[PDB]
């Protein structure tokens, strides 16, 4: 189960920020 | 026209009337106080002579008289230092034993237990150990007794008296007209030839006739009582011949260009006297003679009353090229109609010179028994760096004051000053960038290193044992200066400084000076200096270039030099004034110089200073920990601040206890400053309202209505206590540490 | 002419051919005088006991390497060859001196241009053929001079060799192009052309140089300069001077490097130990030659820059009174016109970058930009990464690069998504074919493909460095 | 809360080490606090990492310096006020517009210096975060180091 750390920590570190900042950027610039 | 003495007689009648009329000098202040803001404004405007009167002649007279005043207080101070040397010191004991006895010229009175501060300083004397280097100055002067200091002190009090009289006389009695003041060519001639040239020739005289002989005998181990008085070397030539055979030749070799006949008392030795670890008096003699000649020649450049010579206006006007339009045309008018333009220049370059002096005096210790007095070395370096940094920021302030008050568009159209104003966005944008680049690629390397060390990855660090950043250029220059004697300086025996290379020179057991090797820690700290200087310049240059206007406030010149803002509009215009850029530049000057004196302190203690074994092995004060520690912030926190603060914090119940108290006191004054800097007037005026209510309630409400400090004064008080507290802390730190280990 | 002051007095006869000629023959004479007179000056104070390198004799080393009166172990046994050479120059100086003073003031101010033989020597700075023929004519004499060194090295005695410390005759010159030109490509050492370690490559080098110079000699006299040369170069008389100064500066630095590192063509028995060496306090001949000609190369580069920038200012129709800093024809606009932002070089370069270059599709712009950025971005990741000192340094670096380029691809998609909002075109200096949502998608597709490719290509070159 | 927690911690450190005397005699003058509490108990914390290696307090040593950095960063927003920054950002806007390849890209939102109130918010946050992390690091490292 320890292997989940190798999946989740990179996701919370990179995937989640990129996805969140990408969406929020597109939302705050929507006209 | 011709330079001539032209003065008005009895321009200002002397009377105590105006002494009894506080704020007489300003029309607004003359009406009297209504609020407590008046009391501050009185002191704030006191020496702002441009606001007293419009007349440039009256301003010039006030400035000339004030200077005699400042010369008088400086002479009183220098006379006091020498008097305290004559009366309340162990100077004579220290002459007999320079290496063992500790210089002290301040004795404390026995009251409330403060006599503890009178520590055992050697020479059967109890007092505060002095770090001003006065003993090394007086030894260099060839002063060998207390009577010579008494004479010099009294002489000073008479000179201070003369300076007071001069200032009163040249204001109240015979005040020069504006014509006199604007003879810049005559002033430069007299100040280059007499003040500097004849001063240097005069001093060469003293060195050659008094200092060099007396110091030579003291270095030969002759007892102070056995050494002849300085006049006996003039009256009895035989004594002087015995030390310097070249005097046998007399003055004929000078007039017949047979100057080699003086090669024994006018030398180009280089390095340091091995007895004292200071520069050779004979090198210093030849320096001051050579300086004197170059100055006396230099000060025949400017045309006065005989056609021969340059006019500075014509020189300036002729220096223009295809990038700079009219070039330096109109700058002569700026520098001869604005006192602020002269004060800007003179503060900028005297400040820059004082920092050069700091560097040149540690690397080439000019006084006998200075190099080994590690307390004096650290303190005079730090002192002169600080004075330098304040003077430079003053330069920028008065440059901004000139731009707001004294700048004329008509005089300065398409000249270098006009054209810098026209690309000021390009200047500040590029300087902004280089500041961020230097910040990232200097400080970011420390953060990289801290993180790598913390993650247990020393191989990934920027260090000598990891990813190296060798300062190859500084390393190459050190080599060139080390190879200079015999090569590109054939008639030099040693290098100018052992800092560049050559051998470890040691006096007593201790290292006077040795080569200061540069590596990754020296590359990193040099790029921190570059960073912190470029950011200070960004702030100050932005202050001067945007003093008159910006894209935000077009009419900023109308608001003046010192105004708090132009209100919360345009998003908020807090600290747009040239004054507020000086305010912010002071913090960055403080930040910059703090890291300079910390760099000096740690590098010297780890890599230069220390004891020397009979075999010749150098054991440094902090055992060369700089290379591996000074490459992380944690290393600075631990191995510098934490480690070396042990002496100041453990000083209570000893002669250094005062530094322990100053250390806390200074930490307090610093923290107190944050009240003024972080808060605003609005809060304090509303608090004063409630306090005024209570005073009204008991019928003790003052007629002079209490007001919270002005927005500008809040900031002025803030930065004042911040600098005082911060600098005083380091002062107490440096002393307590270096008076224990050094 | 008359606008130039006495300080710039030699600029008065730029357009006057006779004075300019007379000046060149006169200065030639001055170089010959020095070469000849200083050879005698050095002969007069040669102590055969002490070595040459720590006496301060510079020309005798140059005569020594050619093998003029030397026995075994680089020992100067006879000095008659130094004297005959010294006097030959020193007399040639007096002949060239005469020629100098004649063409200066006694001769005509302008060399006449006509169909007669005296007409041939006459020239104009605009007629490009005549200068090209002069280039070729003097190139034949550079070739001739290189073949005279070869003839000295092969037939007339030979050259001194530091391997055996004797004056061996050369028989088998290296006529291999791959070997001789390999020096230009840094094949046989890091030092390049200054990495020669035998006379066989030196003679071989001067064969190749000899035939190239003679080959170029025939080319330039029989051909006029083509339309591509007609556009890229400046054609004022000061433009040619600035080019020649760039060459002299390059040659000065070349020889300064040669003498510093090379010991074959500069023997240690004559010039002294390699690098910068001082024996018994005395600075070696090598150090003097190296450091002087290094300093003169920096000066002659400063000469190229000065004369080249002056040409570029004059040809732009700008004077030095109004200057090189102007306004944008609308003074109240932000920017100023400067040689950094408005120079034809700057404008031509920027316009021709893939982002601005006409006739590139949105994809092709992205692709070229991608390839460039993807290529250089590999370096930092490979060489400074955490796995830089492992077997996975290149592979780690490549995956990092692809990684960064994928986030940069998202950044592009975000930038486009933000701006392209139904009709409203993006602000900023875009090309006309990147002002639609589909064109921006193509540009992003271009960037991705380009950047991945650029990274992959750099990786294939890095991993196959063998 | 600084004074409250310092007091709580230094009194307890004495009690936990069976050395109440230290607090009892040195807590009556502020050099005692400075030396016997801050200086004395920083010893292990700041050696969490060093040239010789790392231990389990390396993270607290790093957070300790992080706190000091975030605190100090707060001073910038609290001391230097908006008008300075708005004038600086104006030149950056100029430079972007005039840079030949960079001026390709354009902001949707005009760059402006933080508001007067926002600067007090951001300044006070950096100050607070700095205050908390610095003491959290010191409190934990110094106690966990001894115990
Ligand atoms: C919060 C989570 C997080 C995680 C899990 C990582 C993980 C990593 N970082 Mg760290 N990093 C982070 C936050 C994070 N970072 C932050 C906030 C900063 C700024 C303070 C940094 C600053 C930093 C630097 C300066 C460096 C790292 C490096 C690394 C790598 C070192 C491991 C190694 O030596 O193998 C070697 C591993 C590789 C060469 C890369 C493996 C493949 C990559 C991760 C992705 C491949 C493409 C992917 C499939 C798709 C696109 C990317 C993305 C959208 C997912 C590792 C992948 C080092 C590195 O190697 O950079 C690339 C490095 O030099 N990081
Ligand atoms: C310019 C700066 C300067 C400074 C900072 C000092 C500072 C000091 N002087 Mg010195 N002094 C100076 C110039 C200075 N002096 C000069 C120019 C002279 C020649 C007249 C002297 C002659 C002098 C004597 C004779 C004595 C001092 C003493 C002192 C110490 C006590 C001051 C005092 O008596 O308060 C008294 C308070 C008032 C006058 C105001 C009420 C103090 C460290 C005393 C000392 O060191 O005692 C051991 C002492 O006896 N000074
Ligand atoms: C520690 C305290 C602190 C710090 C870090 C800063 C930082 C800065 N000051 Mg400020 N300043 C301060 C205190 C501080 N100041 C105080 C107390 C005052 C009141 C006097 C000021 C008043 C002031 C003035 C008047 C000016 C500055 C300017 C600057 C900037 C200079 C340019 C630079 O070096 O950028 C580089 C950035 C740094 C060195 C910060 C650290 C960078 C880290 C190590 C790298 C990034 C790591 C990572 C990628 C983080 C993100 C990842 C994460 C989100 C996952 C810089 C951002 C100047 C400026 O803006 O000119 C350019 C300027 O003119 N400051
Ligand atoms: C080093 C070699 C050298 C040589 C070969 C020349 C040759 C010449 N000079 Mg020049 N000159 C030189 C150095 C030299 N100069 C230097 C160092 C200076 C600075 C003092 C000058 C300053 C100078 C001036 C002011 C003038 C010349 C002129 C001339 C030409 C003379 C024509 C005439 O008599 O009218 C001739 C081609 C004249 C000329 O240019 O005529 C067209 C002329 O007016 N020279
Ligand atoms: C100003 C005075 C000056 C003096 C006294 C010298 C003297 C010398 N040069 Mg230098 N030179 C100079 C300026 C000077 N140069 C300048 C300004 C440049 C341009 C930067 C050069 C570029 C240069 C190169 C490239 C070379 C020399 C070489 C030499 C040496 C041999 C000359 C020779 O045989 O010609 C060659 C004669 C012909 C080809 C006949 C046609 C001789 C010591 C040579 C040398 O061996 O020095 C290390 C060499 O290779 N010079
Ligand atoms: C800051 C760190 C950094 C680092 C560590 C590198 C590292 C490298 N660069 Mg890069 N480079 C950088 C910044 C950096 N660069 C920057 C800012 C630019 C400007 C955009 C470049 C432009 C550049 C070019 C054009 C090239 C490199 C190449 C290289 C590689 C040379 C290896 C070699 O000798 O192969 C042997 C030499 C060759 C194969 C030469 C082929 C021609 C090496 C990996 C070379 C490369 O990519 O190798 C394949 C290469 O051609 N760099
Ligand atoms: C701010 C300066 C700074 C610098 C220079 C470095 C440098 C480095 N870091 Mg460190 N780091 C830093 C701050 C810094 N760090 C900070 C603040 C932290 C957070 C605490 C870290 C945390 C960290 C981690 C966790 C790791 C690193 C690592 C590294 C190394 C590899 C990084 C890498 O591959 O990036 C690649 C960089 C680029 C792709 C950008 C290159 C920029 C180019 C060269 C600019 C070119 C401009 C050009 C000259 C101008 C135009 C050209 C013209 C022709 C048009 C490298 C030595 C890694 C390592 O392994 O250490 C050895 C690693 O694992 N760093
Ligand atoms: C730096 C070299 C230097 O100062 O160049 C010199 C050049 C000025 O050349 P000029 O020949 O016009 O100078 C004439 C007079 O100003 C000097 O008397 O400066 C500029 O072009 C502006 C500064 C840009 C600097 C950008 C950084
Ligand atoms: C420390 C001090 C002091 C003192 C000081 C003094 C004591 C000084 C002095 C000074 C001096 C004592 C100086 C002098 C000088 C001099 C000079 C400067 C001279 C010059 C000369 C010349 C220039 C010459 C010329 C000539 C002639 C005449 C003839 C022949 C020729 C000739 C050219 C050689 C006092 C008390 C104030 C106090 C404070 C501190
Ligand atoms: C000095 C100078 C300069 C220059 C510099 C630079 C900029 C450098 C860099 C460089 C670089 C930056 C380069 C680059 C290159 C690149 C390359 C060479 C690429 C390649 C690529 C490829 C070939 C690819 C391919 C592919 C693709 C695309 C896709 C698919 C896959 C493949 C692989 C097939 C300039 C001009 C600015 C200006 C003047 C001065
Ligand atoms: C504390 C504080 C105040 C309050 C401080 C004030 C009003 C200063 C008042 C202190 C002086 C020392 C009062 C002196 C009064 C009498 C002259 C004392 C007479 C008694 C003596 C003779 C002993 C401000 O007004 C202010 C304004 C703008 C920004 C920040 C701040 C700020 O931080
Ligand atoms: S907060 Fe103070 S300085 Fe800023 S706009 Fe308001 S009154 Fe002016």
């Amino acid at each position: 189960a320890s292997f989940l750390s190798s999946i989740f920590v990179p996701v919370i570190g990179w995937v989640v920020p990129i996805a969140t900042f990408s969406f929020l950027f597109l939302y705050i610039e929507r006209e | 026209k011709k330079a001539r003495v032209i003065v008005d007689k009895d321009p200002v009648p002397t009377s105590f009337e105006k002494w009894a009329q506080p704020g007489h000098f300003d029309r607004t202040l003359a009406r009297g106080p209504k609020t407590t803001t008046w009391i501050w404004n009185l002191h704030a405007l006191a020496h702002d002579f441009d606001t007293h009167t419009s007349d440039l002649e009256d301003i010039s007279r006030k400035i000339f008289a004030a200077h005699f005043g400042h010369l008088a207080v400086v002479t009183i101070w220098l006379s006091g230092m020498i008097f305290h040397g004559a009366k309340f010191s162990n100077y004579e004991a220290w002459l007999s034993d320079p290496l063992n006895v500790r210089p002290s010229a301040q004795v404390v009175w026995p009251i409330v237990g403060q006599d503890i501060l009178n520590g055992d300083v050697g020479g059967g004397f109890h007092g505060i150990q002095i770090t001003s280097g006065l003993f090394q100055v007086w030894r260099g002067w060839g002063i060998t007794n207390s009577f010579q200091l008494y004479c010099t002190a009294i002489g000073g009090l008479v000179l201070a008296g003369l300076f007071l009289f001069a200032g009163w006389f040249h204001y109240h009695k015979r005040a020069p007209k504006l014509e006199w003041f604007q003879n810049v060519e005559s002033m430069l001639n007299h100040h280059l030839q007499v003040l500097l040239g004849c001063g240097s020739l005069g001093w060469a005289g003293h060195l050659i006739h008094v200092s060099a002989p007396i110091n030579k005998l003291m270095d030969a181990g002759v007892a102070v009582k056995d050494i002849p008085l300085p006049h006996e070397f003039i009256l009895n030539k035989s004594l002087l011949i015995d030390l310097f055979p070249g005097f046998a030749a007399g003055l004929t070799p000078f007039f017949t260009l047979n100057w080699g006949q003086y090669a024994d008392f006018l030398t180009f030795k280089g390095g340091l006297n091995p007895v004292t670890g200071g520069l050779w008096m004979t090198d210093i003699a030849h320096h001051h003679l050579a300086i004197a000649v170059v100055f006396i020649i230099a000060g025949h450049q400017y045309r006065t009353n005989w056609g021969i010579g340059h006019s500075i206006k014509e020189i300036l006007e002729n220096h223009k090229g295809p990038f700079t339009g009219e070039g330096h045309k109109g700058l002569y008018e700026n520098l001869t109609t604005s006192w602020h333009a002269q004060l800007a220049t003179n503060l900028a370059f005297l400040g820059s010179l004082t920092i050069i002096i700091a560097h040149h005096m540690y690397a080439m210790p000019p006084y006998p028994y200075l190099a080994t007095d590690y307390a004096t070395q650290l303190c005079i370096f730090t002192h002169h760096i600080w004075i330098g940094g304040f003077l430079i920021v003053g330069g920028a302030a008065h440059a901004a004051i000139f731009m707001v008050r004294d700048y004329d568009p008509v005089v300065n159209q398409n000249n270098v000053l006009d054209r810098v104003i026209r690309h000021r966005d390009a200047i500040i944008s590029h300087l902004n960038w280089v500041c961020i680049f230097l910040g990232f690629h200097s400080f970011g390397l420390y953060i990289h290193n801290d993180t790598m060390r913390a993650l247990g990855r020393p191989q990934d660090m920027f260090s000598d044992t990891a990813i190296q950043l060798q300062p190859v250029f500084a390393q190459w220059v050190q080599n060139l200066h080390t190879l200079a004697p015999g090569g590109t300086a054939p008639n030099a025996l040693e290098p100018v400084s052992y800092a560049f290379g050559g051998g470890v020179l040691a006096v007593g057991g201790k290292v006077a000076m040795m080569p200061i090797a540069l590596g990754t820690a020296d590359f990193l700290i040099h790029h921190i200096h570059a960073f912190t200087i470029h950011v200070t310049v960004l702030i100050l240059l932005k202050g001067v270039l945007f003093a008159r206007s910006s894209r935000l406030i077009p009419d900023k010149a109308n608001l003046g030099f010192r105004f708090p803002c132009d209100g919360p509009g345009r998003g908020g215009t807090c600290q747009v004034s040239g004054w507020d850029h000086v305010f912010l530049g002071l913090f960055w000057m403080y930040n910059s110089l703090s890291i300079v004196i910390f760099h000096f302190s740690w590098k010297m203690q780890s890599d230069v200073w220390g004891t020397v074994d009979a075999a010749g092995n150098v054991s440094h004060i902090t055992g060369g920990n700089f290379a591996q520690s000074a490459i992380t912030i944690n290393g600075w926190l631990r191995d510098f601040l934490w480690a070396q603060a042990s002496q100041v914090i453990n000083s209570y119940g000893s002669a250094l206890s005062a530094y322990g108290l100053m250390f806390l006191g200074a930490h307090f004054v610093w923290a107190f400053s944050l009240m003024f800097l972080f808060s605003g007037r609005g809060y304090w005026q509303e608090l004063i309202e409630s306090i005024v209510w209570a005073h009204n309630k008991l019928k003790v409400a003052p007629a002079i209505q209490p007001r919270a400090l002005s927005i500008t004064q809040g900031r002025a008080v803030g930065v004042a206590h911040y600098l005082l507290g911060g600098i005083a802390t380091t002062w107490a730190f440096f002393h307590a540490h270096i008076l224990s280990v050094g | 002419p008359q606008q130039y002051g006495w300080w710039a007095g030699n600029a008065r006869f730029i357009n006057l051919s006779g004075r300019l000629l007379g000046a060149h023959i006169a200065h030639a004479g001055l170089i010959i005088l020095w070469a000849g007179a200083m050879t005698l000056f050095e002969i007069t104070k040669y102590n055969p006991s002490l070595p040459i390198y720590e006496q301060g004799l510079i020309l005798l080393p140059h005569l020594a390497t050619l093998g003029f009166g030397i026995g075994d172990g680089g020992q100067i046994i006879d000095t008659y060859p130094y004297f005959v050479i010294g006097v030959v120059h020193l007399v040639s100086s007096a002949v060239l001196a005469a020629g100098g003073i004649y063409h200066a003031l006694l001769g005509p101010e302008v060399l006449p241009e006509n169909n007669q033989f005296p007409g041939f020597f006459g020239y104009d700075w605009e007629d490009e053929d005549k200068m090209t023929t002069i280039i070729g004519i003097h190139l034949l004499l550079l070739g001739a001079g290189a073949w005279l060194l070869v003839a000295k090295a092969l037939f007339w005695g030979g050259l001194y060799d530091s391997t055996v410390a004797s004056v061996r005759v050369i028989t088998e010159p290296t006529v291999n192009p791959a070997r001789i030109f390999g020096y230009l490509f840094g094949a046989f050492g890091k030092q390049g052309m200054a990495a020669v370690n035998n006379l066989e490559d030196v003679v071989g080098g001067h064969i190749w140089v000899g035939i190239l110079c003679i080959g170029g000699g025939f080319w330039h006299i029989l051909t006029q300069p083509f339309a591509w040369a007609k556009k890229v170069l400046f054609w004022s008389g000061e433009a040619y001077l600035s080019y020649s100064l760039a060459a002299l500066a390059y040659m000065g630095l070349l020889a300064a490097y040669f003498v510093t590192v090379n010991d074959t063509v500069y023997p240690t028995e004559f010039y002294g130990p390699l690098g910068f060496s001082s024996t018994s306090g005395v600075i070696s001949v090598r150090t003097w030659l190296a450091t002087s000609h290094f300093a003169l190369a920096i000066v002659f580069l400063s000469g190229h820059i000065w004369h080249a920038l002056r040409v570029r200012v004059l040809e732009a129709g700008l004077n030095f009174e109004q200057g090189v800093v102007n306004y944008l024809d609308t003074p109240e606009l932000g920017n100023l016109q400067t040689p950094i932002n408005t120079s034809d070089l700057t404008l031509k370069f920027l316009v021709n970058l893939p982002i601005y270059r006409p006739g590139l599709s949105a994809f092709a712009r992205g692709l070229e930009i991608g390839m460039a950025h993807g290529y250089f971005l590999l370096g930092p990741f490979v060489k400074l990464g955490p796995l830089r000192n492992t077997e996975f340094a290149n592979q780690a670096g490549l995956l990092a690069t692809i990684g960064l380029l994928l986030i940069l691809s998202i950044c592009l998609w975000l930038y486009g998504s933000a701006w392209f909002q139904e009709g409203k075109s993006p602000q900023g200096e875009l090309p006309e074919n990147l002002k639609t949502a589909k064109s921006w998608s193509e540009f992003n597709a271009g960037w991705i493909v380009g950047s991945c490719g650029g990274a992959l290509f750099a990786y294939l070159l890095v991993t196959n460095s063998s | 809360v600084g004074w409250v927690t310092f007091y709580w911690h230094w009194k307890h450190l004495g009690i936990w080490q069976g050395n109440v005397a230290q607090f009892n005699e040195n807590s009556t003058y502020l050099m005692g606090w400075f030396r016997d509490y801050l200086w004395a108990n920083s010893a292990q914390l700041i050696n969490g990492y060093n040239p010789y290696g790392v231990n389990n307090l390396s993270v607290w040593a790093w957070m300790f310096l992080f706190g000091h950095l975030v605190w100090a960063t707060g001073f910038m927003f609290l001391i230097s006020w908006r008008g300075y920054w708005q004038e600086l950002i104006e030149t950056l806007v100029w430079a972007h517009e005039r840079t030949p390849i960079a001026n390709l890209v354009r902001w949707k939102d005009k760059p402006v210096a933080l508001s007067i109130v926002q600067a007090r918010v951001v300044g006070l946050a950096h100050f607070t975060v700095g205050y908390v992390l610095t003491y959290a690091a010191f409190l934990i490292a110094s106690t966990a180091g001894k115990f």
